[PDB]
């Protein structure tokens, strides 16, 4: 299952026997990022806004822990457009499917998010930061072009494009006009 | 009269462990 | 009046030429925008295996 | 009439896209097959031939020419201006 | 595993005072 | 169905709550966005802006 959330995240549970368990959307005192982890330290000190204390020395007895095994996980490359358009918790993969029946599962729903005349500007900057990790010269180039249409001049160039867009069905109709006058005014001059 | 203050250097040491599948 | 007559021919081809150029210009945008993002569905998507040294930053 | 005008613009907006012809035909097929079975397995087949027959070489060149429509448009509109221009220079 | 240090803050005061004519 | 007149009531010290008032400004197409999902849907926070 994949879900959106709201940047930053940050999530710290104490666990009894002293440490702590973290998952958080950005570092501090040296604990990575977006992977969890159980954290403990030798010395009282402040991390993501609140205290992390050293533990009391405890006796060694038998453990029962439990040991899972170990598992590589691969995702869709655009996981993250995926659980946006849902807008609830969305089933993504199997632990054991294979890359063509993972890839053959949201690929119709994602070609339909097409170029539309109403909001070209923001589906290029998404294309872009869709782009970035596959090619980034063209990323640069269509965030570049992105910023043309919505922000030289007061976005006039986005308006006229916009507008050109939504008019295209007048302009076939009249250039159809066109072509039925100059084809009879072209045979009315052949002797 | 010139009143300063000098960083002197420190450290807290941070262990951090793996949760197999996130479970 | 013939200087204005040849302005206006002259102002009429590069009024065109203007316009067939612009009309090349967004049907090649339009066409590269659309296979790219098909070529961005289709790439390897990212692997997690819960290993923290991994991700380690000095 | 109530039950059917409740997911029928959604379904009508499931339209044949450049990018998945023959899996989207295939679709069709099975949603066909119950009405009218000898349609079904007319569009089963034209669904295996791009897909299958060669290495899927036509279900790629259907695709990328479809793609490229906006490109021939703009092409094609460039040789009426010349031809209109090259007959009118004929007549006396 | 992965033993990590991370700094923590600290300061010293020093004051300064002038000479002079530098005698 | 009936709605019947309370029985006389003694009053007393109070503890009730009385919390902050609060304009909410919705999406002129709330309906629709609501109507197409078929399921309970986030539509604002109580501090966005326009
Ligand atoms: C609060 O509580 C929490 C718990 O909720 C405490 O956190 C826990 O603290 C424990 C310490 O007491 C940690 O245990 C330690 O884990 C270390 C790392 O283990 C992993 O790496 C091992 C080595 O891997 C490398 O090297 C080998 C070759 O040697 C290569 O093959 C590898 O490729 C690597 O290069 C590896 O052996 C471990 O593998 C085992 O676990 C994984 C799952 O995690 C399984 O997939 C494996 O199959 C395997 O489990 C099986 O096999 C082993 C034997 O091989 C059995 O023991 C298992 O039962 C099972 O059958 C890991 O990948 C260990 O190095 C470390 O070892 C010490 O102890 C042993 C004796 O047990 C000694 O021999 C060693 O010399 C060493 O001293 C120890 O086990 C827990 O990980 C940690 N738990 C969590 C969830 O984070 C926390 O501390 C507490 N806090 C406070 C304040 O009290
Ligand atoms: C180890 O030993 C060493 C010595 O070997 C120790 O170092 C010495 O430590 C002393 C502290 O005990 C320091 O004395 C302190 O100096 C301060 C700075 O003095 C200068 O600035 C003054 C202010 O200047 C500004 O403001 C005025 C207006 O108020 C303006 O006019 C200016 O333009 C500035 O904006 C200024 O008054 C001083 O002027 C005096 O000295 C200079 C030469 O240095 C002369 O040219 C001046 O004429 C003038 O001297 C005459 O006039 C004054 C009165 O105005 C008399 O006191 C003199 O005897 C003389 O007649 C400097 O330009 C002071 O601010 C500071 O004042 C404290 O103490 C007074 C009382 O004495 C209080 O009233 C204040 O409120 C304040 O508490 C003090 O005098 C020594 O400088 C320093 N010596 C050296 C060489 O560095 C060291 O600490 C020891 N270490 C250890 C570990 O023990
Ligand atoms: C069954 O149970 C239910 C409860 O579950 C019962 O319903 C409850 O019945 C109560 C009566 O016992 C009602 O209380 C009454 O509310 C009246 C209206 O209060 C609002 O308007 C006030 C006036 O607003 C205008 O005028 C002012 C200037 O005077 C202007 O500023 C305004 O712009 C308006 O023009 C206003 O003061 C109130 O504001 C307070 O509440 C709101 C939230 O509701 C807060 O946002 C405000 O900040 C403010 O709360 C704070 O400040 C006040 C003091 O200003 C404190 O009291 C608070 O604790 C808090 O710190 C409202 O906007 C009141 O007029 C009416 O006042 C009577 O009592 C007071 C003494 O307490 C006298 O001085 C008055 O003269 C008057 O007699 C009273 O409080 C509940 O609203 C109602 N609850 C619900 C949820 O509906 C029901 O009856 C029961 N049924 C049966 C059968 O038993
Ligand atoms: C669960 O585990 C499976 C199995 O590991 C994962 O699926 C596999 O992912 C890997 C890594 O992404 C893929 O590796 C690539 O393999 C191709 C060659 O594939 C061909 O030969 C295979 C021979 O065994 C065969 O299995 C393949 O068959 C599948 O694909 C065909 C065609 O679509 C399909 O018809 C079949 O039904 C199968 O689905 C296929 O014939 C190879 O070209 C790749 O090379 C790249 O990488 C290497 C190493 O970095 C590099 O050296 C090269 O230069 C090049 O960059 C690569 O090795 C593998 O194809 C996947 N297998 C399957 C069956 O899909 C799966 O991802 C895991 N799931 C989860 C959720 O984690
Ligand atoms: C939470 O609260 C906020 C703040 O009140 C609400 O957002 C505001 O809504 C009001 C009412 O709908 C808007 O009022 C209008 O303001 C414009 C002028 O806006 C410009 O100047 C502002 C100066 O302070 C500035 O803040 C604006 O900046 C925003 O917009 C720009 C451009 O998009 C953007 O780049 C910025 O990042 C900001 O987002 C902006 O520069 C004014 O023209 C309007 O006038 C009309 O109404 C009046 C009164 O009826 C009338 O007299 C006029 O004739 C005309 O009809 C109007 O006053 C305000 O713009 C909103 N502010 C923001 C920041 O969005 C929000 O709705 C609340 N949320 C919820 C969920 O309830
Ligand atoms: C983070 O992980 C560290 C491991 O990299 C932890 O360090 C270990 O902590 C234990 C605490 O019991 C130390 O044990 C002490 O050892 C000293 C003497 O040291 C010698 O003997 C030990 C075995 O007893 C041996 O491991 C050493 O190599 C030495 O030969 C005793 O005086 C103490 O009483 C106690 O037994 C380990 O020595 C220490 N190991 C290492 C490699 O440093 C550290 O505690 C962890 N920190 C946090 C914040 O949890
Ligand atoms: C006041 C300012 C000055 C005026 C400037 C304009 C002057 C024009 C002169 C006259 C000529 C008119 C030309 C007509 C253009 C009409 C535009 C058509 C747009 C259109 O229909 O496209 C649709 C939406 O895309 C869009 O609408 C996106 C359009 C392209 C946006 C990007 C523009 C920047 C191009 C950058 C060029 C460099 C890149 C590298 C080559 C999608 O197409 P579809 O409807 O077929 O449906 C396909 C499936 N959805
Ligand atoms: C190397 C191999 C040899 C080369 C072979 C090709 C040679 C061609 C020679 C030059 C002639 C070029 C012809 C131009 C064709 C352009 C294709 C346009 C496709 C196109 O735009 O259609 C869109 C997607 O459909 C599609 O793209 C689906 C297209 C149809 C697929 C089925 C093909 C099999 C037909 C079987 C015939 C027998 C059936 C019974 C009669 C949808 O249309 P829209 O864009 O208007 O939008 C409508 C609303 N979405
Ligand atoms: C916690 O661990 C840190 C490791 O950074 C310890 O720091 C050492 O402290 C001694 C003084 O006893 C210094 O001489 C060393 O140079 C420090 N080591 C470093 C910076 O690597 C610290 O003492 C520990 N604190 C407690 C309370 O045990
Ligand atoms: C020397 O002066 C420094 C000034 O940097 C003192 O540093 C402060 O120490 C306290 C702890 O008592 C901290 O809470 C403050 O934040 C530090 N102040 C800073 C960094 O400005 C230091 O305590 C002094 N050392 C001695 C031995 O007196």
């Amino acid at each position: 299952w994949a879900e959106a959330v709201k940047e930053p995240f940050v999530q710290v549970n104490p666990l009894k026997n002293g440490s702590y368990l973290v998952l958080a959307s950005s570092t501090d005192c040296q604990i990575p990022p977006y992977v969890p982890s159980i954290v403990t330290v030798n010395e009282t000190t402040s991390c993501f806004g609140l205290d992390f204390k050293r533990p009391l020395v405890a006796e060694e007895r038998l453990s029962f822990e439990p040991r899972l095994p170990n598992l590589q996980l691969r995702l869709p490359h655009l996981v993250g457009i995926i659980a946006k358009i849902k807008g609830i918790k969305i089933e993504v993969t199997s632990s054991g499917e294979s890359i063509k029946e993972q890839i053959e599962r949201a690929k119709a729903e994602l070609l339909r998010l097409d170029i539309h005349e109403g909001d070209t500007p923001a589906w290029i900057q998404q294309l872009a930061a869709a782009t970035k990790d596959v090619w980034p010269a063209a990323a640069s180039a269509l965030q570049g072009i992105g910023n043309f249409l919505s922000g030289t001049a007061q976005g006039i160039f986005g308006t006229a494009f916009s507008l050109l867009g939504y008019l295209k069905p007048i302009l076939i109709g009249v250039g159809v006009i066109l072509l039925v006058i100059l084809i009879f005014k072209i045979v009315s001059w052949i002797p | 009269s010139l009143r300063m203050q000098h960083p002197v250097p420190k450290y807290v040491e941070v262990n951090m462990t793996s949760i197999p599948q996130g479970v | 009046y013939t200087c204005c007559a040849t302005s206006s021919r002259v102002l009429a081809w590069i009024f065109l030429v203007c316009i067939l150029l612009i009309i090349v210009l967004v049907s090649c945008f339009v066409t590269i925008s659309r296979i790219q993002w098909n070529k961005d569905i289709q790439v390897l998507g990212p692997v997690i295996d819960w290993n923290v040294t991994q991700r380690a930053v000095y």
